[PDB]
């Protein structure tokens, strides 16, 4: 279910962001998406530990 | 969109919710064109929020 979270963006698919939005701020959008998913993965890893 | 993005016979072209560079790449269902004239003082008002 964490893959379905927009995390404040306009879409949940990074390919859609890359092919739909201007790259100079699509880089920032992709950075926000990957850091949100990284934080979710860190939380899951702490729960697993 | 070459006459709108690649070529500029119009004074000002600006896209907010979509990428102006990849206008030809996207595919949509339909477009609702609103044509109207504003004096130069109030043309800034055509923007969300």
């Amino acid at each position: 279910k964490q893959l379905s979270s927009k995390f404040g963006a306009i879409s949940s698919v990074l390919n859609d962001i890359f092919s739909r939005l201007d790259p100079p701020e699509a880089e920032v959008q992709i950075d926000r998406l990957i850091t949100g998913r990284l934080q979710s993965l860190q939380t899951y890893v702490t729960q697993q530990l | 969109y070459s006459v709108l993005y690649n070529l500029a016979p119009f004074f000002t072209f600006k896209c907010y919710g979509v990428s102006p560079t990849k206008l030809n790449d996207l595919c949509f269902t339909n477009v609702y064109a609103d044509s109207f004239v504003i004096r130069g003082d109030e043309v800034r008002q055509i923007a969300p929020g």
